[PDB]
């Protein structure tokens, strides 16, 4: 419910004579002093830089970059030929790689409403390789001021010149050059630069303190499980880092049933014997497993306007699947009945790094739209009367499962190791009464809600920064 | 007050033998004391008692059956589930040998349609227990009821044999395989009597009420779909074929000849595989031969009615019985001739048809908003008052004919009922109105010559044609051909064909233009796929034939359909409004159409089917004079653009490329340079760069200015690619200069919520930003509302009178008798008396709410009509009153047209936009 009543002549304000509710909400009869991109920026054309294949590189594709402006690169090497990395390499070899300079602000060119703006500054010596669809601009004026302005003030203009079409909003270099920047706001920012930058520096220092005091999910799960089971972590770190095991002949045939003797299997058995020493009620997972179904994912491209698919980063240590698909498959299959994600399901990670392999998650939010879960996943249906769905995920994300899966995994490289269903059948668990499982889940949930309070304070600080910038610019 | 109650009373009074009696004054029912009854029934619980009494009287008096052989209310103690239930039988008819020949169960007419599954739970168990215990042989289970045909009550019986179909799986093949519709006297074999056309005794049913129709749709859905849900294909289209065959046969039959859509059971058993399939296939062949424009014998040769493996004929035989008694083509006649079968069609349209990507139906909230935003109602009214005609409407992408159906309903419900006072009473206008709208049975008959359509799909085309038959049009205008075909290819050999005509247009480019349709409403498909065999031909009739955006050819069709002043209200995707490659089509709409409004629909308006953003374009075709002015302005400013480009490229060549300042290459440039006039040079540079320029650049020199701008010079200098419809000029520069002269305001709006949330699992409404409903009717009968509450109060007052009389008489016996054991009776009568005061108290509460409803009535309705101060309907109290509290009924769900206040987008579109 917003009526604008524009004029015909205002349609010819853009070279492609657009007319739609967006970009004409922004086009206004009132005229003010303004700046163009010639005075505030300059678009740096993309170039393909030479790279050593052996030396690892840090790469990100839109999703790794967070909305708050912190990059989460992945470290990859050319000669890995990793199974998940095949499509990334195919993209990179065609020129889909980028080396930003220092002091330049990177702007995402896909879904600008997510505010995925990144500042690259001289402070960080390490250089990050970025994907394309990032518009590097060199700020003639102080880079930090323009970074803060584009993130908060001039975001409406950037959203205006974005073109949706049939699909999702996109941004283009010419459209970016089309944006009109107010004289008064920029002049006020330049006049109060010193005070404003000092204020933002203080607020970001407070943010970094709050981030330092925050404690990670893996530590939460490990500490809760260790406290409940009285496990001593330093003892495990002493036993796990041995590299020498003296194995007796009689020890071979202990819950083995296949007479497997190997360094990895016997190390795992020794660690399990240390873990399950005081703990009782150890039981196999094959008795209480109902079924296991491996998902499968066809060829796909980032976007594609098809049925959505997940990624390997969506798995979390808390045991909750953070649903936020970035890519989709445009072509259709013959059968998709069980390839969608449902509520209250257990998903297991088959192929990943030796650390994050066998990671388990539970879908708790409302699925609504059907979404395809990739091949590197297992849907696990279990006996609900004896074992709770989230307790298994928390155990797998705990060191209890990490230690088992670092030795059971069979992979051709440390970057990807693939587990199967056979060890899931043969895995041994501490399975206390369901009351104990619910108590453990409750402790984890409360200790995670505390951390949630910490990051909500963090966005409180972020909103304070935004308010300071807006009040400085307005008057 | 129902007349048939008096008819039944008179018929029972005329009977010689008083074996069953009813007294309405005392509300009592009396039967012969010879028949044993386990309970003393003395109160009228509903119409079921009257029906049972009438049936008993008819059986005893007319069919010469001894009343003593009939047994009522025989009690058995049965074990149901984990508890004990005590059901009783209504009617038992046994022969002289003691075998129960007839097990008749009577059900109330109110729940007759709904209570069909209970036959499994309340009848089968008793029969099984009887056969297990008493070793009896049940030959035919018989269910009897009354059927209202031509306002006459007749028998209607269903006959099921348990011996014939022992197992539940076998029973599925039966599909309403009952012996006969009506019974036979003298123990004769039941015979099904075909419905002879135009024969007074047996005919099709009219005046069908809703309560039988929603239940009918429900159980046919449950049977045919069987809980499958939505997987489309044979479950849906087969019903369409059966209904089409029914329409065809009801059309081709003559008076005195029975219908072929009837099952014959002269031999007590019909062969469902063969006899039904032969007749239905012949009927569907005749349907495709006559109703759907023949489609040539070549198509009929490969035609097939149903799928042999996929669609068993048992459901076909089941549905033949359900749909035989109904009158699909002409009957209707529900609630003073209004359509009931049409709503019976949108039910099943919404459920049985699974919709996916590439097959959408435009939601009704958007369709009616589009139709009302064009002011179609007042357009039709003004056209009828001035030109004595109705506007010509076409949907070249009709699909299920949603737009045409809602347009027909709008015109009929606006020119006749709601905005009737607008039309003139002049003799010729009155005669035209009589010819168009007056016949109540055929009020939707103007659509024969006015509504047009086009759908490329044969299945959807057939479905739309059948729906249009059901509503009342007659179809004959929904072509099942492609919408982009040349005009001469639209032939139907019927009432005058407006779509076949064509002519060349000078301003359009000497291509074919129809120009006969007043209004075009459509939802053109995204990424239409052109037919490969006709593409080389059809793409030659459009200006932008080969621009790789085939869907943008539809926007051209509208220009070829509308006449000067036609109204366009199509639903375009957002790509037309923003994408750069569509810049050509946006320069088409601007040239020929007067863009009057654009509405930005939200993302969820078509979810979950598609997530693409769409918008609404309301435009009006320009006259020839306006296009001529546009052309003259375009040429006038293109000359300036050419001369300016020449001068600017000359300057840019001189100042960096350094060509000599000779005479022959530019006269004005060399004259100004030698005369030393840089002011004119700066003026020319400014005029060329009318955009991308700032006032401060006035201080720059003729060197640094050019070296600073550079790329804008090259961008402006490049002319358009089309070069055939735009010429050798820059589209943007000349368009800006032209639109400066021809500037006019344009309404633009956005909708945040469209009143619904469509998802796979369910439906959740939200506030509707597009429009608001009336809620409060513009015409409500005070007399009817008062008479309603009067009838409930009178019905309860009869009971309060008889209960008071009986309690008084019981008190009289209490005073008379010695009260030895009568004290318990005194306590019982005291308890029922106290119940009488409690029911009187709740009746007094009913009286209080009746009085407050009356107060509301004179507060809002004066002279039995809503008065003008609430006509705009901003009153929150009235809306709250009608959204609950017995005022939920009556009510009006029509879109509210506000002439005073602007609250929703439709109000501003209807008020602040001036057409013509
Ligand atoms: C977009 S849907 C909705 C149409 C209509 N508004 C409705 O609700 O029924 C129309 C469908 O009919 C088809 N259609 C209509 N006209 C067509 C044509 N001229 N050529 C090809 N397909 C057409 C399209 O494929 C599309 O899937």
């Amino acid at each position: 419910g917003l009526i604008q009543r524009r004029n015909f002549s205002t349609f010819a304000s853009e070279p492609s004579v657009r007319f739609d509710f967006n970009y004409m909400k922004s086009v206004t009869p009132t005229t003010e002093e303004y700046y163009t991109y010639k005075s505030l920026f300059e678009v740096v054309p993309s170039t393909v830089p030479t790279l050593d294949e052996s030396e690892p590189f840090k790469y990100a594709e839109i999703g790794h970059v967070s909305k708050n402006g912190e990059v989460f690169p992945v470290t990859l090497s050319f000669e890995d030929r990793d199974e998940l990395n095949e499509d990334l390499f195919k993209k990179i070899e065609k020129g889909d790689i980028f080396l930003p300079e220092r002091g330049n602000i990177l702007i995402s060119a896909i879904r600008p409403y997510l505010n995925k703006i990144v500042l690259i500054k001289e402070d960080d010596k390490t250089d990050i390789y970025f994907t394309k669809a990032f518009i590097q601009i060199k700020p003639l004026i102080n880079s930090r001021i323009l970074y803060y302005a584009l993130r908060t003030i001039f975001s409406e203009k950037i959203n205006a010149v974005s073109r949706q079409g049939k699909g999702y909003p996109t941004l283009k270099e010419d459209d970016l050059k089309t944006i009109q920047f107010s004289k008064k706001v920029i002049d006020n920012l330049l006049a109060k630069e010193e005070e404003l930058i000092s204020n933002i520096d203080a607020l970001e220092k407070d943010i970094k303190e709050l981030k330092s005091i925050q404690r990670s999910k893996k530590e939460i799960v490990d500490e809760v499980f260790s406290s409940h089971f009285n496990i001593n972590m330093v003892e495990l770190m002493a036993l796990d880092s041995q590299r020498r095991v003296d194995v007796g002949l009689s020890s071979i045939s202990s819950l083995n049933s296949t007479i497997r003797y190997s360094y990895r299997w016997n190390k795992m058995k020794l660690i399990q014997k240390y873990l399950y020493r005081d703990i009782d009620c150890i039981e196999p997972l094959g008795k209480y497993i109902l079924s296991s179904n491996n998902g499968w994912s066809p060829e796909s491209v980032v976007g594609g306007e098809g049925i959505p698919i997940l990624g390997q980063e969506h798995l979390e240590f808390d045991g909750v699947l953070n649903v936020s698909p970035t890519k989709a498959t445009t072509k259709t299959k013959n059968n998709m009945e069980n390839f969608f994600i449902q509520e209250g399901d257990l998903f297991i990670s088959r192929g990943n790094t030796v650390d994050l392999v066998g990671l388990a998650c539970v879908v708790e939010t409302e699925v609504t739209e059907d979404i395809i879960y990739p091949d590197l996943y297992i849907r696990l249906k279990i006996d609900e009367k004896v074992i709770h769905k989230k307790y298994l995920a928390l155990l797998f994300n705990s060191f209890f499962g990490r230690l088992y899966f670092k030795y059971v995994s069979k992979g051709k490289n440390q970057t990807m190791v693939k587990i199967s269903s056979n060890e899931l059948l043969n895995y041994y668990l501490p399975i206390p009464p369901m009351e104990e499982q619910l108590e453990i889940v409750g402790k984890i949930e409360e200790q995670i809600g505390a951390q949630n309070e910490i990051e909500k304070q963090i966005e409180e600080k972020r909103n304070q920064i935004r308010v300071i910038i807006e009040e400085t610019a307005r008057s | 007050m129902k007349n048939w109650q008096r008819i039944v009373e008179a018929k029972l009074e005329q009977q010689k033998h008083k074996v069953a009696e009813i007294s309405l004054e005392n509300g009592t029912v009396n039967y012969s004391k010879k028949i044993k009854h386990n309970r003393n029934l003395k109160a009228l619980t509903g119409d079921e008692e009257i029906v049972r009494a009438f049936l008993i009287d008819r059986l005893v008096n007319e069919l010469d059956y001894k009343p003593e052989y009939l047994e009522t209310e025989k009690e058995y103690t049965i074990k149901g589930g984990h508890s004990k239930i005590n059901p009783r039988v209504d009617v038992l008819v046994k022969d002289d040998k003691g075998n129960p020949f007839f097990f008749i169960e009577v059900k109330a007419p109110n729940k007759f349609e709904e209570d069909k599954d209970e036959i499994e739970g309340q009848l089968f168990a008793l029969a099984q227990a009887e056969e297990r215990d008493f070793k009896t042989k049940v030959k035919y289970l018989v269910y009897y009821t009354v059927e209202l045909i031509d306002d006459e009550i007749v028998d209607r019986a269903i006959i099921i044999d348990f011996e014939k179909y022992p197992t539940y799986t076998d029973w599925s093949n039966g599909g309403f395989i009952s012996t006969g519709t009506e019974l036979t006297a003298g123990y004769g074999e039941p015979k099904k009597q075909p419905l002879i056309k135009g024969h007074e005794k047996y005919d099709l049913r009219v005046r069908i009420d809703r309560e039988e129709i929603e239940g009918l749709g429900r159980n046919l859905h449950n049977v045919l779909w069987g809980g499958g849900g939505t997987n489309d294909s044979e479950i849906f289209y087969s019903l369409v074929n059966i209904i089409l065959a029914k329409i065809q046969d009801e059309y081709e039959k003559e008076d005195g000849q029975e219908y072929d859509f009837q099952v014959y059971q002269y031999g007590d058993n019909v062969e469902s595989p063969q006899k039904l399939f032969d007749r239905i296939n012949a009927l569907y062949k005749r349907a495709l031969r006559e109703q759907l424009n023949v489609t040539d014998e070549q198509k009929i040769a490969e035609d097939n009615v149903i799928n042999r493996n996929k669609f068993p004929l048992n459901k076909l035989v089941y549905t033949v019985q359900a749909l035989e008694s109904l009158s699909f083509l002409e009957g209707r006649n529900s609630l003073d001739g209004k359509d009931i079968l049409g709503d019976f069609f949108e039910s099943i349209i919404r459920d049985g048809f699974k919709q996916t990507k590439g097959q959408f139906f435009t939601p009704t909230p958007i369709v009616k908003f589009i139709l009302y935003a064009l002011q179609l109602d007042k357009l039709a009214i003004d056209r009828l008052n001035n030109d004595r005609e109705l506007p010509l409407i076409i949907d070249p992408s009709a699909g299920s004919g949603t737009f045409l159906i809602e347009a027909m309903k709008l015109i009929t419900k606006e020119v006749k009922y709601k905005q009737n006072h607008k039309v003139k009473s002049s003799r010729q206008i009155t005669k035209r109105f009589e010819e168009l709208f007056m016949p109540d049975h055929n009020e939707n008959k103007w659509a024969r010559e006015y509504l047009y359509g086009c759908e490329i799909n044969f299945d959807l085309g057939t479905a739309s044609k059948v729906n249009m038959i059901l509503h009342g049009d007659g179809s004959a205008n929904i072509f099942v051909q492609d919408g982009l075909l040349p005009f001469r290819f639209y032939v139907k050999e019927t009432s005058p064909n407006y779509l076949e005509t064509a002519s060349p247009d000078a301003l359009y480019g000497d291509k074919e233009v129809n120009g006969k349709f007043d209004v075009v409403v459509s939802n053109p498909p995204f990424s239409v796929d052109l037919d490969t065999q006709t593409q080389r031909e059809v793409r030659n009739a459009f200006l932008f034939g080969d621009k790789k955006n085939s869907e943008n050819l539809f926007i051209e069709r509208y220009y070829q359909l509308l006449k000067e002043g036609g109204r366009l209200g199509v639903v375009l995707p957002e790509s037309v409004f923003d994408t750069t490659e569509n810049k050509y089509i946006r320069l088409f709409i601007f040239k020929y159409f007067k863009v009057k409004a654009v509405v930005s629909l939200p993302q969820v308006t078509f979810e979950p089917f598609t997530s693409t953003k769409t918008s609404l374009l309301f435009a009006q075709k320009k006259t020839k004079e306006e296009v001529e002015q546009w052309n003259e302005l375009w040429d006038k400013y293109g000359k300036e653009w050419s001369l300016l480009k020449t001068r600017i490229n000359d300057y840019f060549s001189y100042f960096v490329k350094g060509r000599p300042l000779n005479k022959k290459w530019a006269p004005d440039v060399v004259k100004d340079i030698q005369e030393g006039n840089e002011d004119n040079i700066r003026k020319n540079i400014f005029r060329f760069l009318k955009d991308h320029i700032k006032e401060e650049d006035k201080n720059l020199e003729i060197k640094d200015l050019l070296i600073k701008y550079a790329e804008e010079i090259s961008s402006i200098s490049k002319h358009e690619k089309e070069t055939d419809v735009f010429g050798f000029y820059n589209a943007w520069w000349v368009f800006g200069e032209v639109a400066k002269e021809l500037d006019y305001p344009i309404f633009m709006a956005e909708a945040e919520n469209v009143g619904y949330k469509r998802t796979k699992k369910g439906e959740k409404p939200m506030p509707n930003d597009l429009y608001d409903l009336e809620y409060a009717p513009s015409t409500l009968d005070c007399e009817k509302v008062l008479s309603s509450f009067d009838i409930e109060i009178n019905a309860l007052e009869a009971s309060k009178t008889k209960l008071s009389v009986e309690k008084g008489l019981l008190e009289e016996k209490l005073k008379d008798k010695e009260d030895k054991e009568n004290e318990k009776i005194q306590k019982r009568l005291n308890k029922i008396s106290e119940l009488l005061e409690t029911i009187e108290n709740q009746l007094d509460s009913i009286r209080s709410k009746k009085l407050e409803v009356e107060g509301i009535l004179e507060k809002y309705y004066e002279n039995n009509k809503l008065k003008e101060e609430y006509s705009e309907r901003d009153d929150e109290e009235l809306i709250n009153h009608f959204k609950h509290g017995v005022l939920y009924q009556y009510r009006s769900e029509d879109i509210l047209l506000r002439n005073k206040t602007v609250h929703k987008i439709l109000d501003e579109i209807r008020q602040g936009v001036i057409w013509d």
